[PDB]
């Protein structure tokens, strides 16, 4: 969970399913390095 | 603990310091190339010049249809490529900016025939001298007597030399004048 | 943890400097001449 204390707002973002440009108050994870795009395998990996 | 906190800043602190040390030597290495070439530069600004020995030309029918040049070194001047410089015409009807016609008679140019040494567009000795030449015909109407030219011999360096041209007052039985 | 603290602290790489092609009139590729930290182990530069 990712908490968001902004300049307006104040929530805690959780995870959704694969929607981007309609995630709301969730938060999304596209995979940089790995196989695996939602989960931190190996010290190599990178998720945005 | 306190042993092995200390450990891994000082590994952080050392790294620091050599990016530190990394930026200020080597923003001195390009202010040392840059100021070693303003130096030159700016030293050969001043110092190379041409200077006009004499002036002559051609007279045909009543009007001095050519102005010849004889240029040499200045003192302590270095290498003076006359085709890389450029010759100011302020004359009495046109006002360009001639250049170098390798080869010609030159429309609206200059030519060199290099007087003395051993070559016919620099000026590597001291003692050696070129020949400016230009032609009236061409890059205006043929002067008459009377008609001032005011030429300044820009130097590639920057360097300008000013002559001013007069034609004699009167042009009358004479092949050849001294402006 | 006590090894890869220190591995992520000192393993680093340095650029030495970066040039670039250009044609026409337009940079078409971005070059960079890398090397190793001070007191770094291996660097793969399949992983970065
Ligand atoms: C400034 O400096 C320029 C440098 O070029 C100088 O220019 C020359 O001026 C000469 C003269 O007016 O003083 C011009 O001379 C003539 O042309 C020459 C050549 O053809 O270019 C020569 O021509 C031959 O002369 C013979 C001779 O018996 O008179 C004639 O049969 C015929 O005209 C030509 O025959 S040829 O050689 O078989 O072609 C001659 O001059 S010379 O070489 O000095 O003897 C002149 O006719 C010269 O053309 C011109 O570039 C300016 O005068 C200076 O003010
Ligand atoms: C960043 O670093 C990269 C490193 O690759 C660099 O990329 C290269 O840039 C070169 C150039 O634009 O600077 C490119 O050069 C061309 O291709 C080469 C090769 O085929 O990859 C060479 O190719 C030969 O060129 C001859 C020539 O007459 O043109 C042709 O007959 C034919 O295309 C090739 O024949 S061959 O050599 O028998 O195979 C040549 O460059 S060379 O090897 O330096 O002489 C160029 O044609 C290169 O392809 C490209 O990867 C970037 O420029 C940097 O910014």
């Amino acid at each position: 969970t990712i908490q968001w204390i902004g300049p307006d707002x104040a929530t805690t973002l959780t995870y959704x399913x694969x929607x981007x440009x309609x995630x709301x108050e969730n938060f999304t994870t596209x995979s940089i390095k790995g196989x695996x795009x939602x989960v931190l395998v190996d010290q190599s990996d990178r998720i945005k | 603990q306190v042993g092995i906190g200390t450990l891994i800043v000082f590994i952080a602190m050392v790294l620091v310091a050599a990016i530190a040390a990394g930026v200020l030597i080597n923003t001195a290495g390009y202010l040392q190339s840059k100021g070693s070439a303003t130096g030159e530069e700016a030293s050969a600004q001043v110092s190379n010049r041409i200077n006009i020995v004499s002036a002559y030309g051609n007279v045909x029918x009543x009007x001095v249809d050519y102005v010849n040049l004889t240029v040499r070194q200045a003192a302590g001047a270095d290498n003076i490529n006359l085709x890389k410089s450029t010759i100011q015409w302020i004359g009495p009807d046109x006002a360009t900016t001639l250049t170098y016609x390798x080869x010609x008679x030159x429309x609206e140019n200059f030519t060199t025939x290099s007087i003395k040494g051993x070559x016919x567009x620099v000026l590597v000795d001291q003692s050696d001298r070129i020949k400016v030449i230009m032609y009236a015909x061409x890059v205006x109407x043929x002067l008459x007597x009377g008609x001032e030219v005011q030429l300044t011999v820009t130097t590639q360096y920057g360097s300008k030399t000013t002559y001013w041209a007069q034609v004699p007052e009167s042009l009358k039985d004479k092949n050849a004048v001294x402006l």
